[PDB]
């Protein structure tokens, strides 16, 4: 099918990839934070 | 995409689709911020 909700559905998925992405960036900061510790 | 499928439009009630949209909009804001908060904390830690 094709609908306006289909595009909204596609958009829901991209936040999940960001959720992961942010945990990865946060990890790196944590390694430099450990050096200051 | 996988989610872009029509089966999902049919499967979920309209009350759920509406709810889903509203929650994630708020969610993303917190997600970028966690990088910004920690970074702020790294600079705070050096002082």
């Amino acid at each position: 099918m094709a609908d306006p909700r289909d595009k909204a559905l596609q958009d829901y998925r991209k936040k999940l990839l960001e959720h992961k992405e942010i945990d990865g960036r946060l990890k790196e900061l944590r390694e430099q934070l450990k050096e200051l510790t | 995409e996988q989610d872009g499928i029509g089966e999902e439009v049919l499967k979920m009630s309209t009350e759920e689709i509406v709810q889903r949209t509203r929650l994630l909009d708020s969610e993303i804001k917190i997600m970028k911020s966690e990088v910004l908060r920690v970074t702020h904390e790294l600079q705070a830690m050096k002082d």
